[PDB]
RNA sequence: AAGCAGCUUUACAGAUCAAUGGCGGAGGGAGGUCAACAUCAAGAACUGUGGGCCUUUGCCUAUAGAACUUAUAACGAACAUGGUUCUUGCCUUUUACCAGAACCAUCCGGGUGUUGUCUCCAUAGAAACAGGUAAAGCUGUCCGUUACUGUGGGCUUGCCAUAUUUUUUGGAACUUUUC
């Protein structure tokens, strides 16, 4: 299953990430890869204090991630 | 397995047995196959010819299927100062277009419009050329696999068979020769001169044959025009009833014993 | 008399897959595909549809035992009495398939065959409009002729997916007897012609893009189809993927090492030819000549094909068709290509911007769907429409608006009841070649027949119904339907007897309808005109003319031409004409760039492009262009008032510059004018073609009622026209046809002497038609 | 096989899923995947404490779908 | 191998889950991952029940299988 | 495409020598210039079967079987005569004739099915019994190998072999409360 998925319409956008333990940050996703890690930039994780950081997430952590604007 | 039985209603063949017959047959058999060679020149083009009361060169005359052209309208729709001449519409366009270049067609069939241009070669001198040979006539234009890998068909060495250059002859050649099976005709049934006369003839030859080649077309026509169905209901057939009776009885005999009685029998009849 | 057709529900023929199933399909938008066959004639558009036709049902009442074995061709579409007698594909017919591609996905998938006679290219042109992709056929002997480079452009033009299906492969072997190195440079020098057309987008076999076929012989492969077949379980299943693109191009294999070059010792193939054409020539040698029981084992070891003792009495035509379609399975390499070969988020939002005004969005909720053609499917007449939103039921009540009414209505949008008429959806149908199959309602994006519609309209419709108000200023509609060709050919009717002339009438109509390339038009002297695309195409007319429509005797003309009215130079005396009004205009001719560019419709060239209908709204951009391009005069590129059918007005006058809001409000009864002028004209009351106008000087007087000022300006303006084109040495126009020729080679000379006692014909080209004995011959003749 | 073409085909229809997290989500199917990877629109997430809520657009995993379901009339479509 | 689970083709079978839920249906596929679709489902947390109706359970969350009733024709 | 196992039979040695289960069989096989009967041109076109409407014809819907003959249309890749009625030709009348049409016939031939018969070859076999139609193991009984094994043939087969991220070499283990 070496065909990554389609995340290139979202590439250089903004994300609401899902990840293990009830985690989210949000960040501009810059890379995709075939295990579905991903590159954030501005990276600011979801407390309710947000701490900005500006990011590499581990692929199969994460569940899912969402769109901020639509 | 090669007749069904001494009734002799069924045959099959084999390909070197066709090509043999195929090869014999050259004399009686030669003609022209593809079908632009009969273009306005088949029976539609003869039926629109007989219907239309044109005649197409080469081809056969009738009388005309509607005689009365006497009434006339007199009317400035055909007035020749309004047409323009440019072109003289001769006989043949209306033929191959007839509802176009006729007014007032009746009687006629729409005709087959064309056929692929045909591009088969084949030669007839030499028999050793190969089956795939390129014709004097033709324009002239990081991983690794495991080994035994091979073509699927790399086992066979070559593709050209002492038999394969016969197969394609027999391929493109006409009915009853492009098949290895079929049923049997009576001898009378088998038209074998009939080919002839259903192409064009010649410049050289003199106008007695081609006045021959006409009368054979016309005939031809008329038979395809006017068809008349067997009735199912006849299977009486006299020579059937009256092998019923008594006073018939079968042997075998010579035919020319056979036609010596009946010139003697019916010598007795008539005095 | 006139069609062969199941007219018994009962006798429809049943189906392998469910029917109820397929119908489930056309909810989802994204399962439908609409497919449109088109090509040069007999290329084997409509054999190719019997293969496709033939696997999806089981058994077919029509069908003989001919064609079953493969003697004769099945021609199911080719359903009317006519093209049965002509041997041709005279009109569009498709049927809707469950398509199946290679991973077992279906897909509804609906057809149109389009015919390929040259005369029909207004067929095409319903079937470009209609198809989210195109399949275009070509013949491997004839090649990539001129008929299929218009093909191409069209289809590029109208924003589809074309995927390439070679044809006729068996004519490769078995006619021109090539071996199997030739043909392999025969199949790469067309691979190679057709990507010298299509530009950016390369066409390839690995790419799944090109398919070849033998229609006769039954069989349809791709590379990607075969490797899944035969070669695919040998190696593992990680290289399949990777092997593949080694097949077409100049790589090699000897015994386990891919490069690109030839070993030293080793008998030098391609791969193509080694792994793929030599296996298929063994095919064909062996099913003629090799003896059954040991073709029998090789089939069973190689192929895991076993052949049946019917198969073994065979003759030898369709035992090598039957052999063919046992090694190749179905047309699912054929369905697979076109799965990927049509993405349509790409193409789906350029496409509907081509056939209508460019707009942000549909709101959805609304029906809107296209009326492409009416045809006289079965007994009854039927609409063929695409639906494009909404959904549609049986027994709506619609508003159906013809195309050529549409223009205007998009003119006053921008700027209540509607005045577009109602009609009720009275039955429904789908296509299935000989038969309609009923269905009481249709969904978004699926091409259906609906009868109820016809009435309304002459050639094309919109086809619209909302609940809210809101959308009607957001509502687009179609445009008049570019049909490829134009109707030059010329023939004058007249009913024999004169009381049969109100049912001409009726027939007049109907042919006006069916056909959706022909002018009818009737003179003042109550002759009619017929207006079409050739010989063959007036035959077919004037054929259901007399025997279908109207069962009357017509005399009928001479062939014709129409003719056109230009001028050689400028007016001299610039004569006013009066008839208080004083009109002076001048008649230039354009340049031979000029109207060069007006024919295709684009304006201007290479980087920056305007259409012709949008050439009023930007006058700053206009003129830009008329002046950088053209190298005209910018008092001309800012005052060009009005494009028509070839010529241009531009307004070079002193009383504009004096009083121009006296004149703006004119312009309208001027412009009414000028197209009431050049639709006729002087010499002939022939159409005016390639004429620049200018016009020097108006006089208008004073104190005049405005409402009769109105009735003046349009017959005299009519008239400074023919004054302006008469004292510019007027010419009259011919139009001339291209030739495309295909003969045999020494025959060369014969169809010079052909060429030379036409008039005006002169030949161009000379194409040796690469490994064929045959020429292409491009020359130009009148009409 | 049957298990994986089956979800392909029932692409465009609406189904639901089952988590190793335990939650389930339902919508209309945008895509599928040889991994049993997922891709839909507007789904309805619901945890086991049953609180509902809104995801516009989401790519799940092969592993962590537990068990899916599939239209009723995709029960005919030949294998 | 792969012959016990084809004869079981066309079954209603009880199939216990690592979850510790038991899906019952008739088989309808099988796969070399221990995917195995069924029709007609009813899940049995343990006094419940639950209707879905076809379902394919994959092979990590399964545990066993065990056949309720003989083939239905 | 080998070997191994499964599957099916097979020459078979068999468990049973019961009641069973499957495939064959109730008139062996191929043939005949043998015969009787049935059928062969029409909504692209066929009978039967089940349900419903109407109260079987009809109609709608479900379903099985469709041999032969037909699309540049038809049993025949062939091809003749006669009659009537028009319209013609030649012409002293009738016959015998000219040559176009429309409608009908006759004649020479053909296919498929069924039963019967004849010829040659084979044979023990249960090809035995009884119900009936326009046809048949159409139906009941019935038997031949015989349903669990071992030797022999063939495949419809196992998918063809991945402990290191989405399924089969474990992120499990263990504790505690609330009802
Ligand atoms: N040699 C050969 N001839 C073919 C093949 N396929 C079709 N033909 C012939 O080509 C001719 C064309 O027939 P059709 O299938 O109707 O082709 P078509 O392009 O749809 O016809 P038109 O629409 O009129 O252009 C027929 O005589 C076919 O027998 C083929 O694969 N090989
Ligand atoms: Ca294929
Ligand atoms: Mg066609």
């Amino acid at each position: 299953m070496v065909s990554t998925p389609e995340l290139k319409k979202y590439m250089d956008k903004k994300i609401l990430l899902n990840i293990n333990g009830s985690r989210k940050v949000a960040g501009i996703l810059r890379g995709y890869d075939i295990f579905l890690n991903v590159v954030l930039d501005d990276a600011m994780e979801i407390n309710a204090n947000n701490h900005q950081l500006g990011t590499v997430i581990r692929g199969n952590s994460i569940i899912s991630l969402e769109a901020l604007d639509a | 397995k090669k007749v069904n039985g001494t009734s002799y209603k069924k045959w099959s063949f084999d390909l070197p047995e066709m090509s043999n017959l195929y090869r014999l047959s050259t004399p009686l058999r030669d003609e022209v196959t593809d079908k632009n060679y009969y273009y306005l020149f088949d029976k539609k083009s003869f039926f629109n010819g007989k219907a239309l009361n044109n005649a197409i060169p080469g081809g056969p005359k009738f009388e005309p299927l509607y005689p009365r052209e006497e009434e006339e309208d007199y009317n400035e729709f055909n007035s020749i100062d309004r047409v323009i001449f440019r072109v003289p519409i001769r006989s043949e366009y209306k033929v191959a277009f007839p509802h176009l270049y006729n007014s007032r067609p009746r009687s006629v069939r729409i005709p087959w419009y064309n056929n692929p241009v045909s591009c088969i070669i084949q030669n007839d001198e030499e028999y050793d050329t190969p089956a795939l040979f390129f014709d004097p006539s033709l324009n002239p234009i990081d991983f690794t696999l495991p080994e035994d890998f091979a073509p699927l068909l790399a086992e066979e060495e070559e593709l050209i068979l002492p038999n394969t250059k016969d197969a394609m002859s027999l391929y493109h050649s006409p009915f009853p020769f492009n098949r290895t099976k079929g049923k049997m005709v009576r001898a009378q049934d088998v038209a074998l001169a009939k080919k002839w006369f259903l192409q064009h003839p010649d410049e050289e030859y003199p106008v007695k044959v081609k006045v021959s080649y006409q009368k054979l077309l016309k005939n031809y026509v008329l038979n395809e025009l006017h068809p008349t169905l067997p009735t199912n209901h006849n299977k009486t057939k006299l020579l059937k009833s009256l092998k019923n009776t008594k006073y018939f009885q079968q042997t075998t005999i010579d035919w020319v014993e056979a036609g010596l009685q009946l010139c003697r029998q019916g010598h007795n009849m008539l005095n | 008399e006139h069609t062969i057709f199941t007219q018994l529900k009962k006798n429809i023929p049943k189906t392998r897959y469910n029917r109820d199933y397929m119908l489930s399909m056309a909810n989802i938008p994204e399962r439908i595909i609409n497919v449109g066959v088109i090509g040069p004639l007999h290329s084997g558009k409509t054999s190719l549809m019997d293969l496709l036709v033939i696997d999806s049902h089981k058994r077919i009442p029509d069908m003989s035992k001919n064609v079953e074995l493969g003697w004769k061709p099945l021609r199911y579409l080719d359903n009317l009495k006519q093209e049965i007698d002509r041997g041709l594909s005279i009109k569009l017919n498709g049927s809707t398939l469950l398509c199946t591609d290679l991973e077992s996905k279906s897909r509804m998938i609906n057809f149109l065959d389009a015919p390929g006679h040259v005369n029909f290219m207004d067929e095409t042109a319903v079937a470009l409009a209609a198809s989210d992709l195109v399949l275009i056929v070509i013949d491997v002997v004839e090649g990539v002729t001129f008929v299929v480079e218009q093909l191409i452009k069209q289809s590029i033009k109208n924003n589809v997916a074309m995927c390439f299906v070679i044809n006729k492969l068996d004519r490769l072997i078995l006619d021109l007897k090539l071996p199997p190195m030739d043909a392999y440079l025969k199949l790469n020098h067309i691979i190679a012609n057709i990507n010298s057309f299509t530009k950016g987008n390369v066409f390839s076999p690995i790419d799944n893009n090109i398919i070849f076929a033998s229609t006769k012989l039954g069989f349809t492969f791709t590379i990607k189809e075969f490797v899944s077949y035969y070669y695919a379980h040998s190696i593992p299943s990680s290289k399949i993927d990777d092997f593949t693109t080694r097949l077409w191009g100049s790589v090699y294999y000897h015994k386990g090492n891919f490069r690109t070059k030839p070993f030293e010792n080793v008998e030098k193939y391609p791969t193509f030819v080694e792994f793929i054409l030599i296996p298929l020539y063994k095919i064909f040698s062996y099913a003629l000549s090799m003896e059954k029981d040991k073709l029998k084992n090789l089939l069973r070891s190689n192929f895991r094909v076993n052949l049946s003792q019917e198969a073994l009495q065979y003759d030898p035509q369709p035992f090598l068709k039957h052999v063919l379609q046992l090694i190749f399975r179905q047309q699912t390499g054929l369905v697979d290509a076109i799965t990927r070969c049509y993405q349509p988020f790409e193409l789906f939002d350029n496409k509907t911007a081509h056939l209508s005004i460019p707009g942000k969005s549909t709101p959805e909720g609304t029906l809107w769907a296209h009326v492409l053609k009416t045809v006289d499917y079965g007994g009854a007449e039927w609409s063929l429409v695409r639906i494009y939103s909404g959904l549609l039921k049986r027994g709506d009540t619609v508003r159906i608006l013809d195309t050529s009414q549409s223009e205007s209505r998009q003119k006053r949008q921008l700027h209540e009841d509607d005045e577009t008429p109602s009609c009720e959806v009275e039955e429904i149908g789908l296509l299935g070649g000989r038969y309609v199959y009923p269905v009481h309602e249709a969904h978004k994006g699926q091409i259906v027949l609906i009868k109820g519609i016809s009435s309304a309209y002459i050639k094309s419709a919109t086809l619209y119904s909302v609940k809210s108000k809101e959308d009607m200023k957001q509502l687009k509609f179609f445009k008049p339907l570019d049909y490829i060709t134009e109707a030059v050919f010329k023939i004058v009717l007249q009913p024999l007897l004169p009381r049969e002339l109100p049912k001409l009438l009726d027939a007049l109509n109907k042919i006006s309808k069916y056909y959706p390339g022909v002018i009818i038009k009737v003179e003042e002297s109550g002759e009619h005109v017929i207006l079409g695309n050739g010989e063959l195409y007036m035959d077919c007319l004037l054929y259901d003319l007399r025997a279908s429509y109207a069962k009357i005797e017509i005399k009928i003309s001479d062939p014709l031409t129409v003719f056109s009215e230009s001028c050689s130079n400028e007016s001299f005396a610039s004569i006013p004409v009066s008839n208080g009004l004083s009109i002076s205009v001048a008649a230039e001719p354009m340049d031979s760039k000029m109207i060069q560019d007006l024919s295709r419709n684009t304006l201007g060239k290479g980087q920056n492009c305007l259409d012709i209908d949008g050439i009023m709204d930007n006058p700053r951009k206009l003129s830009k262009i008329l002046r950088t391009e053209y190298g005209w005069d910018s008092l001309a590129s800012r005052n060009v008032w009005s494009f028509y059918n070839g010529n241009v007005l531009i307004n070079d006058t002193l009383p504009d510059e004096i009083s121009p809001e006296l004149l703006s409000k004119y312009k309208e009864q001027i412009i009414q004018g000028f197209y009431w002028a050049v639709k006729e004209g002087p010499l002939a009351e022939e159409p005016i073609y390639g004429v620049q106008y200018k016009l020097l000087s108006i006089s208008v007087p004073s104190d005049v009622n405005i409402d009769v000022m109105k009735s003046q300006i349009i017959p005299l303006m009519k008239k400074a026209c023919y004054v302006g084109l008469l004292t510019a040495i007027p010419i009259l126009l011919e139009p001339i046809y291209e030739v495309d020729i295909t003969v045999h080679a020494p025959l060369l000379p014969i169809v010079e002497e052909l060429m030379k006692k036409r008039r005006g014909s002169r030949i161009y080209k000379t194409i040796k038609v690469a490994g064929t004995p045959l020429l292409e011959v491009r020359g130009q003749v009148p009409v | 096989g049957i298990p994986v073409k089956l979800l392909n085909e029932a692409q465009g229809h609406i189904v639901s899923l089952e988590l190793t997290t335990g939650a389930t989500y339902r919508g209309k199917l945008v895509e599928s995947e040889d991994s049993m990877n997922v891709q839909l629109r507007d789904v309805i997430a619901t945890e086991p404490q049953g609180a509902v809520t809104h995801m516009d657009q989401i790519f799940v995993r092969g592993s962590q779908i537990k068990f899916i379901v599939v239209p009723d009339l995709l029960k005919n479509a030949p294998l | 191998h792969s012959s016990r689970l084809a004869n079981l083709i066309d079954y209603k079978l009880r199939v216990l889950t690592q979850d510790g839920r038991v899906y019952i249906g008739q088989l309808m596929a099988f796969d070399k991952h221990m995917n195995l679709v069924l029709n007609e489902c009813i899940e049995e947390r343990v006094v419940e029940k639950r209707v879905l109706g076809l379902t394919i359970l994959r092979g990590e969350q399964i545990l066993s299988t065990v056949v309720e009733d003989k083939p239905l024709l």
